[PDB]
RNA sequence: GUAAUUUUUUUUUUUUUU
RNA sequence: AAAAAAAAAAAAAAUUACU
């Protein structure tokens, strides 16, 4: 009758009585709430204050619940926390709280007149406190705190743990809840109002704090010390007091890492390889244990005295490299609430985008070269940081240019524009002209494209923008400030792309800047595992406070001075509205005017560089329009990213040619940059090394920047991932799996489970318990998203519901809302989670007939139409090839409910709905506004790629359209047409074509089967022969290298059986992921891939036509045939599967590694994908079958219908 | 082919000083191009405003090479129309596209010209002084050819081979056009008007041209006045045609006065400047405020008081204007204050030139310790040794702007601008572009230009003469012209062409 | 557990003053 | 018929995530 005492508690199987009884307790959870108040608040919960136990390393450890008095009776709101201006335009200008006090929840009233600046104020501040705190990512925020309870219940097996008594604690406060959030009015209205003001986020905290106990990181009493922790920053403000302690409760780790003294550690090749393991020490110089005295006196005084005994103990108790990484894994638990930070963008905007004014001013370059209006053409530094920049920088000039001149511009911008993002807002008068349902598209880049396509080779085009203002808006983030941003139009974004489309050229010319994280595995972090396993080596990994903030606008001069240099020695006619052409010039020593030749891509930077209007306008409730100061980079442009990474990385490495010039030698070796994220490092004697970084720094602040110098002999940081001696260190508050920063539910059915599965393949190589994390990510499918509501007519609701109720279970609303239809709730059965095409999760073990069980699947499991195998295992394959049969045991699959879960599945809910929406665009408007947009780029190469789709899909072959480069343009139009959501005469063609199906499928459902399903039935023996290991198993048994990869784990093991990475087919992906623009991640799934290896395979002499469909050039398509060359030597087309590269962070993506395991008898191998084939079936049983190997060999055996359709 | 039809818009080029030859090859040439003219504005109205293959229209009128005929054929209605007109031209070549080299005339450009102009290589006129050479050959077949009229050359019109219907008068004798016309015979011939003028003065470094927007009669002046004589009106209305430095000074006399083209207003100017308008129309907007920076000694504090009640006026508003010395003469005052006052009306009263600004106490003593005392003495330093003492003006100046505090610069203009008495309309002032993250916050920047030689107005002056030329060059190292720029002539003629009300 | 909310217009009745 | 206040019915415009 309780979820800690079922017996899918103390077997963690799944029988078929084990998994009615879950799925009965857990839909119970999911659908009343009298049942979830029942749940968090039973009296049979005794309140516990000591407790005792281990800490994250094995020692003793004793806290006390403590919960202090502001939070349980808190205070009377104070309007003096939020003052205003003497002319009350904007808030005060140094305000001590920019986030939401702690106040009593009914304090806060509104008895001013409307239409008044105080009435305004606290109609805004009424909005801070109950709409800027639903933040929910999966389903209401009672039900996620249930979800994360319930896990904790399944696994324990008891219920006194102390994360009960905070809960109860808390937030019981009658007979029901204190708060609760009504999606309708989108709004968290307070039943309690003698409630604290910030408690609604606190649910969030413990859906956090159990979070990281179900994964290892926190132990039960550690999560008082943490619990505690956030409470005593409650008190006055908790984001305020929460990012003021944020970096001071870290950054302790160096000190108790240099008391270890020495370590174990592993070392790695150059070639991405761990070729040894060696014991170094961890002593710091002399310069970094200087700063070990102010830190200390800081934590003393600005930290909770029981959060800073944690720090002190953790620093005297760590004896090898892996305690200290794990007392640190705890203290980001303890420091990182797991929010997103959220407050009125008013209150963020002086703190996140203000101006700032660091050391030293930056003065300007000579101009040489002007214009009639003395707007600088040419320009040269005489000295200071403009000159040591451009010492660097000056020699690119020449090769950038000619890489410049062999670019089609125009068409480079249409291909920029693939956002459908707003701009600005249309008129009316110019509504009224376009008319219509263009209108309702246009808030896309593409669609104002091509709606004033008429004037894109008009000059006035451009002035008309600088009347135009800047719209900010901003973005969430989990630790962070708000950090507003800007929103150009189209044609202030386009100023910014010729200077976007120069300083992108240099990227090929250096290794100086981070491609990023785009491989997603240990391939992005290999040069920082080889560099930190040498010696004699200081890591610098030093951060610019504010960048985008402190770049004035004589800052912004020392690119522009780069930018002009490559436009004059360019030969761009025709650029935008702009043509080469003689004009007048003045020159430096000459008195009167000249005639010189100016290109096309000279004006148009020329021009961008003297018109500069950094301030956005933000148009606020309570104040009307506010503007910012001027200076702030804008951040929302084409060149934001390449400016910094360009200015950062002339000024580090000119600074190496400066020092050469003085007599001076420079021990760097590698720096990567990426935006304002720096990462240096120097190898050589102590007092060469330092001196070198330390005038790299004194170079930044002569530019005007403010940075802190964190140097370090064992530890490197770049783009959130910490390496420390050869060791991966992952970050795991940094992903919120029970909040979310838009105000869109993406995902409402088989796509929300996408995204928490994505989200816990983030999760593992940074987590110290990959096992609880699934038992928690079960329980948010199982309670957090079960209930599937839409709205149907009345003269079918009846039907519906008879035709359906016959394998799953219906919830119905209210009769007579007087109104055409009513909303209808759908429960799916649990089993929809491990299905393919559904939940796609990883399952347990399920029983079989014979009363033997299937495979305990990991978080390797692979997913797609693997999946699909679980059907048959637990129909025993085993005893199916005895027999000779390929049947499903249709009868076991039933009781289970998979026939009920696979029925919806076949529905296809999600694809319905859209068919409806895509009905209402007229392919007319999409054509006619395509048609505008061709005129504007190479006239041509549209048609021709189109013509090319063609031709091939009269074949075979059919490619998507949005891989076919000639629909580009619409597909977009597509996507601008359908942001739109759906209106109520959608709902009725929706809730019509839905009842069709009902009827037409529910009639006899069977399960389904395909002749390839043969290619399941397949099957493993455990020999009595142990395998040998890896050589590089005794080289991570010291200090492993993740935090899931300890001694003796899954993970460690994994890596001792298949491997580390394939370094040469993750440098053939880093390939084809550059040919792609606006393309962040590409992985071997994607379509382009996918569609084009399959023509590589059936027809290659049709390859010529594929890469005229999606364009691609004679480099593209060296890259593309060098990578299908490869993926042929292992890959499959017909046996579908998919890894993640998250997933599978430091293991092997190649399933050839698996060969060397298991034993096939020779006479299996009867065709010639046969060995391909055979080598995935043991790749992919080796990951999901990891957690019962314990190092024997296997054999596989096969079904007689799998050899029979191989053969053919 | 010209860009804009001159059979259209004939008064247009009578403005660059161009009339219309009268009713030939070129006659039958000028006619042609205004058919297609037409044709091609028919054919753009039916596709949103475009031409659906801009490279085969530009192909068919510039190069006449390409004909299409029906023998899809809606896809090619448009272009087999085109085809049959320009086929029955039957000229030996195709039409070649001129353009001015002109900001007004690419204005005015039709939209579906400027899509040709990428598929085209057009014949572009550049122009002097606002003025095309009418020596080109386009020009001197289809307009009438300019006779400029001089002192030194009047003469009945025989005296000349000239006739009325090839020449247009220009009248540069400094008399009226109707005794010109009357005592010497020109009654049959068409006389250019020109509403500027152009003045050629005495540099210290050579002689130096002017354009003025005001009229020879309405601008007082002639041949061997003074540069300090109607100095308002010129720097209101004039705009120096010479790279800086110029010479120009108060010792500068005129040598020649003309007739000249009145200049038009950039683009880029009028946009920010009515940036600036739509915030003081507003209701939307609580505080107004135009930043204006320019080098010290330009005069935009005689200029900015005249712009400021020029915009009340028209607004209704009250308008203050804090001096670009406004919180140096502040500092001067309540450096050492504890709790100073930051009321309008108090600093509006230390905004005048007798009180003397913090920074100029602080460059008066540090050009003490290196030894400078005179002008010459300054100049006759290098520019190594005159660099490495700006650096430790920059020190000063950038304790002023590096925090919040009572007496920073930014706390100044914040008490000042959120004050409760303080004028919702503000223009200040400012001398680097460093001082954006100070002052007020704001969305409308611009740099403002005069006819002054910055460096010779601050060493032919009185009252420290070289403290303020050294921070002239200490604050021109700071102030790129990374702003728009605007003149005086632009910044009153946007507060004309705005509708009050 | 739904389909509401801002401001503006028109006609429809109610009550108050001339 | 001059106005004010509320009730019903219909129309108008209207919340927003840059690279
Ligand atoms: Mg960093
Ligand atoms: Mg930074
Ligand atoms: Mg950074």
């Amino acid at each position: 009758t309780e979820l800690y005492n079922t017996i899918f508690s103390e077997t963690r199987k799944f029988t078929r009585e084990s998994f009615k009884e879950i799925e009965h307790l857990t839909a119970k959870l999911a659908n009343d709430r009298v049942a979830r108040h029942d749940f968090l608040f039973n009296n049979s919960i005794a309140l516990i204050s000591d407790y005792s136990g281990e800490d994250s390393n094995g020692n003793q450890l004793q806290a006390t619940v403590t919960i202090p008095n502001e939070i349980t009776n808190p205070k009377e709101y104070d309007p003096s926390d939020y003052p205003l201006a003497e002319d009350e335009s904007f808030f005060k200008q140094g305000h001590k709280y920019d986030y939401l006090v702690t106040f009593r929840a009914g304090s806060l009233t509104n008895t001013y007149e409307p239409k008044t600046k105080m009435y305004k104020l606290h109609a805004a501040l009424d909005k801070l406190m109950h709409v800027k705190q639903r933040k929910s990512r999966f389903a209401d925020l009672w039900r996620e705190l249930c979800a994360v309870i319930a896990s904790l219940d399944v696994w324990y097996q008891t219920t006194n743990y102390p994360l009960r008594t905070y809960v109860k604690l808390l937030f019981h406060k009658g007979d029901e809840f204190p708060f609760y959030e009504s999606p309708s009015q989108d709004k968290i209205i307070f039943n309690d109002k003698s409630v604290a003001s910030i408690l609604p986020t606190f649910v969030y905290t413990c859906c956090q704090v159990g979070t990281a106990i179900m994964s290892g990181i926190l132990t039960h009493v550690e999560s008082i010390v943490a619990m505690n922790h956030f409470l005593h920053c409650a008190k006055d403000s908790y984001i305020d007091e929460k990012l003021k302690i944020k970096g001071i409760g870290r950054s302790w780790y160096q000190e108790a890492l240099h008391n270890v003294g020495r370590a174990t550690v592993p070392v790695w090749s150059q070639f991405n390889e761990v070729i040894g393991h060696r014991t170094k020490t961890t002593s710091e110089p002399h310069f970094v244990s200087s700063t070990f005295i102010s830190l200390r006196a800081k934590r003393a005084e600005l930290l909770y005295p029981e959060f800073n005994e944690y720090i002190n103990r953790a620093l005297r108790l760590s004896k090898t490299q892996n305690d200290v990484a794990n007392y640190y894994a705890a203290c980001r638990a303890m420091t990182n609430d797991g929010t997103f930070l959220a407050t009125l963008t008013e209150l963020s905007l002086d703190a996140a985008v203000f101006p700032r004014i660091e050391q030293r001013l930056v003065t300007r370059p000579a101009v040489l070269m002007s214009n009639t209006r003395h707007e600088s053409l040419k320009q040269k530094y005489a000295n200071g940081v403009g000159s040591i920049a451009q010492s660097y920088l000056s020699s690119f000039t020449d090769e950038i240019a000619k890489r410049v001149n062999g670019i089609h511009h125009d068409e480079a911008w249409l291909n920029f524009l693939t956002t459908s993002s707003p701009g600005r807002k249309l008129t009316e008068i110019e509504k009224l002209e376009v008319g219509g349902d263009v209108a309702a598209w246009s808030n896309s880049r593409i669609v104002m494209q091509a709606v004033f396509a008429r004037e894109y080779r008009t000059p006035e085009r451009i002035f008309k923008s600088l009347k135009a203002p800047i719209k900010l808006v901003e973005r969430q983030q989990s630790d962070r400030r708000q950090r507003a941003i800007s929103g150009l139009d189209n044609d202030r974004l386009f100023l910014s792309f010729m200077p976007y489309t120069i300083g992108k050229q240099i990227y090929d010319l250096n290794d100086n800047a981070a491609q990023g994280k785009q491989a997603g595995n240990a391939f992005d972090i290999g040069e920082m595992l080889y560099w930190t396993s040498q010696r004699n080596v200081l890591l610098s990994s030093i951060d610019v406070a504010g960048m985008d903030a402190s770049v004035t606008t004589n800052t912004k001069d020392i690119y522009n001075t780069f930018v002009l240099d490559v436009a004059s020695k360019c030969t761009v006619p025709r650029f935008g509205p702009y043509y080469a052409k003689n004009m007048e010039v003045f020159e430096v020593g000459k008195r009167q005017s000249q005639v010189k030749y100016v290109n096309a891509a000279w004006q148009a930077c020329a021009l961008e560089a003297a018109n500069s209007q950094t301030s956005t306008s933000y148009e606020s409730e309570i104040f009307g329009q506010v503007k910012n100061a001027e200076g702030t980079y804008p951040s929302g442009r084409a060149d934001t990213s390449t400016h910094h990474t360009v200015l950062l990385q002339g000024l580090v490495r000119g600074n190496e040619l400066k020092r050469a010039s003085d007599g001076k030698n420079s021990c760097l070796t590698t720096i990567k940059i990426l935006g304002d994220d720096i990462m240096e490092i120097f190898q050589g004697n102590e007092n060469d090394t330092h001196d070198h970084a330390v005038s790299n720094a004194s170079i930044l602040n002569e530019s005007g920047f403010a940075t802190t110098a964190e140097l370090s002999q064992n530890s490197i940081v770049l783009l959130q991932q910490l390496v420390v001696n050869g060791t991966f260190w992952g970050f795991a508050d940094r992903i919120s799996l029970w909040t979310r920063e838009d105000t869109k539910d993406i995902g409402r059915l088989n796509l929300a489970m996408m995204e928490l599965n994505a989200l816990i393949d983030d999760l593992l190589f940074r987590v110290r318990r990959p096992e609880g994390l699934k038992m928690l990510g079960f329980f948010c499918g199982a309670i957090c998203l079960r209930r599937f509501t839409l709205s149907v007519d009345n003269k079918l609701y009846d039907s519906t519901y008879n035709n359906l109720s016959k394998y799953m279970t219906l919830v119905k609303y209210d009769k007579n809302p007087d109104f055409d239809s009513t909303l209808m709730s759908l429960i799916l059965p649990l089993a929809w989670l491990f299905m393919p095409r559904g939940g796609e999760y990883p399952a347990y073990p399920f029983e079989r007939r014979d009363g033997t069980f299937t495979e305990d699947e990991s978080m390797f499991t692979a997913r797609g139409a693997y999946k699909r195998r679980l059907l048959y295992d637990v129909s025993n394959i085993r005893e199916m090839i005895q027999q000779n049969s390929m049947v499903l045991d249709d009868d076991l699959l039933h009781e289970y409910g998979f026939t009920g879960a696979l029925l919806l599945i076949d529905l296809n809910i999600l694809d319905l709905i859209d068919e409806v929406k895509k009905e209402d665009i007229s392919p007319v408007k999409v054509n006619e506004l395509a048609t505008s947009l061709e005129q504007l780029g190479k006239l041509g190469e549209r048609e021709k790629s189109r013509r090319a789709a063609s031709d091939l899909k009269i074949r075979g072959h059919a490619l998507s359209n949005d891989i076919v480069y000639g629909y580009g343009l619409q597909e977009k139009i597509q996507k601008s047409a359908m942001a739109t959501k759906e209106t109520t005469v959608q709902s009725k063609r929706v809730s019509s074509r839905l009842h069709e199906v009902i009827v037409a499928k529910t009639r006899d459902y069977k399960i389904p089967t395909m002749p390839a399903d043969a290619l399941h039935l397949y099957e493993f023996e455990v020999e009595d022969v142990t395998v040998d290991l890896l050589p590089h198993a005794k080289h991570t048994s010291y200090s492993n290298l993740a935090y899931n990869m300890s001694f003796g784990s899954d993970g460690w093991f994994a890596f001792a059986l298949l491997g580390g990475l394939d370094r040469s087919a993750n440098l053939l992906r880093l390939d084809v992921a550059s040919i792609r623009g606006n393309y962040h991640k590409f992985s071997y799934d994607d379509p382009v891939f996918k569609q084009g290896y399959k023509i590589y395979k059936s027809d290659a002499t049709l390859l010529n036509d594929f890469f005229v469909a999606i364009s691609a050039g004679p480099k593209e398509q060296g890259i593309l045939l060098r990578a299908f060359a490869y993926y042929s030597l292992y890959g499959n087309v017909e046996y579908h599967y998919v890894l993640s590269p998250r997933q599978l962070f430091f293991l092997s993506d190649n399933p050839v590694s698996a060969e060397r395991l298991v034993r096939i008898p020779p006479s299996y191998y009867v065709s010639t994908q046969c060995r391909a084939l055979y080598n995935i079936f043991s790749y992919l049983h080796i990951l999901r079958s990891i957690t019962s190997n314990q190092g024997k060999r296997l054999g596989m055996v096969l079904h007689p219908g799998l050899i029979a359709y191989v053969r053919g | 082919m010209f860009a804009i039809d001159p059979l259209k818009h004939s008064k247009l080029y009578e403005e660059y000083g161009l009339y219309l030859r009268p009713h030939a090859p070129t006659i039958r040439s000028i006619k042609y191009a205004s058919l297609i003219h037409s044709m091609l504005a028919k054919h753009a109205a039916r596709h949103n405003g475009t031409l659906i293959n801009p490279r085969m229209y530009a192909d068919m009128i510039t190069l006449g090479n390409t004909k299409v005929t029906v023998t899809d054929i809606v896809t090619y209605k448009a272009l087999t129309e085109m085809s049959t007109l320009i086929e029955s031209f039957r000229l030996p070549s195709g039409l070649a596209l001129i353009i001015f080299d002109d900001e007004k005339y690419q204005s005015l450009i039709p939209n579906y010209i400027n899509q040709l102009i990428a598929y085209t290589q057009p014949h572009i006129i550049p122009t002097w002084q606002g003025i095309a050479d009418f020596s080109d050959t386009y020009l001197r077949s289809y307009f009438k050819r300019p006779f400029e009229l001089t002192a030194s050359n009047l003469a009945a019109p025989q005296k000349y081979n000239l006739s009325p219907m090839t020449r247009s008068i220009f009248n540069n004798t400094g008399r009226e056009d109707a005794v010109i016309r009357k005592l010497y015979g020109y009654g049959e011939y068409v006389f250019i008007r020109y509403e500027g003028c152009l003045i050629t003065w005495t540099g210290i470094y050579g002689e130096v041209t002017m354009m003025v927007n005001l009229s020879k009669r309405d601008l007082g002046l002639d041949v061997g006045d003074d540069y300090l004589k109607e100095y308002k009106k010129l720097l209101f209305y004039g705009v120096i045609t010479d790279a800086i430095p110029s010479g120009i000074s108060a010792r500068s006399t005129i040598m020649k006065i003309s007739p000249h083209k009145m200049m038009n207003p950039s683009g880029g100017a009028l946009a920010v400047l009515s940036k600036f308008l739509e915030a003081v129309v507003s209701t939307n907007v609580i505080n107004a405020t135009l930043v204006v920076y320019a080098e010290k000694g330009a005069g935009k504090t005689s200029f900015l008081s005249t712009y400021a009640e020029q915009l009340s006026l028209a607004s209704g508003q009250v308008v203050g204007h804090l001096s670009s010395d406004a919180y140096g003469r502040w500092l001067a005052k309540n450096k050492d204050v504890e709790e100073p006052s930051f009321a309008y009306d108090y600093v509006l009263s230390l905004d005048t030139d007798d009180n003397e600004s913090y920074y100029e106490q602080k460059a008066s003593e540090l050009l003490i310790s290196h030894g400078i005392s005179e002008v010459a003495q300054y100049e006759l330093l290098s520019v190594r040794k005159k660099i490495k003492m700006m650096d430790e003006m920059n020190e000063v100046l950038i304790a002023q702007l590096e925090n919040a505090d009572t007496h920073s610069e930014r706390n100044f203009y914040y008490m000042v601008s959120t004050g409760k008495t303080t004028p919702r309309t503000l223009i200040v002032e400012g001398h680097f572009n460093a001082q954006d993250a100070t002052i007020a916050r704001t969305d409308t920047t611009v740099l403002l230009r005069t006819i002054n030689d910055t460096t010779q107005a601050m060493r032919d002056r009185q009252r420290g003469g070289v403290v303020q030329l050294f921070l002239r060059d200490t604050y021109y190292r700071l102030l790129p012209a990374l702003h728009t720029t605007v003149y005086p002539f632009e910044m009153l003629e946007s507060i004309r062409r705005w509708k009050w009300v």
